[PDB]
């Protein structure tokens, strides 16, 4: 078929894997330097987290190919459970020699950096979920993203979601024929 | 600069049930 979802999902899990480390989610022990995209990145070598993360992106795989995919979102949580930062994947996809497109997905990696000096620190203790806005509502079929079987997938409520008048980061913003995103930051007040 | 999707309280995402280890 086509392929420019396998490039997001790995894609996805370079940038949860950089922002986990730029908004100091996990400690740094846990973290090594790669290399992809050409651009040094810091991988997590926490092998519960990254079965995490990676069974989180083998469920969005699929949707992806499908064209379901309006927002992947990593939102990081306070010791209370509260979204304190949302970093928004907005994805959209129009109708193989194509390192253009690692090339502008490299661009989105180099950008996570800068939250380093717009965002204020998190307070101590923070988590994270993932965020998937499927196309189609999700409520109309929930078993599109059942595809691990011991890893299930439930429908956030407004707790996880809501925040009240965020500040809005931008990051980033890319069109093309091959793939239009944008990337920004939906930040608590506190 | 302005959103694509903006933040629609009818359709509500999708959220794995499992979390993540904590650190």
């Amino acid at each position: 078929g086509q392929v420019v979802a396998d490039v997001l999902c790995e894609f996805l899990e370079v940038a949860v894997h950089l922002i986990l480390y730029v908004r100091e989610v996990y400690p740094v022990g846990i973290f090594q330097k790669r290399k992809k995209y050409n651009v040094p990145v810091q991988m997590s070598c926490h092998p519960e987290l990254n079965q995490y993360i990676q069974d989180t992106l083998h469920c969005v795989k699929p949707l992806l190919e499908k064209n379901d995919v309006e927002k992947v979102v990593v939102v990081i949580l306070d010791k209370e459970h509260r979204p304190v930062e949302k970093f928004v994947f907005e994805i959209t996809q129009p109708p193989s020699l194509l390192s253009h497109v690692e090339q502008l997905l490299a661009a989105f990696i180099l950008k996570i950096s800068v939250c380093d000096a717009v965002l204020d620190h998190n307070p101590p203790g923070c988590t994270f979920t993932v965020l998937v806005h499927t196309r189609e509502a999700a409520t109309r079929n929930m078993e599109k993203i059942q595809v691990i079987k011991d890893f299930p997938w439930i429908l956030a409520d407004e707790q996880d979601v809501h925040m009240h008048d965020p500040r809005l980061i931008p990051l980033k913003t890319m069109t093309s024929d091959i793939l239009k995103m944008q990337l920004y930051v939906e930040e608590r007040a506190h | 600069f302005i959103p694509w999707f903006p933040y629609d309280g009818s359709k509500l995402p999708l959220r794995p049930k499992r979390s993540p280890p904590a650190s």
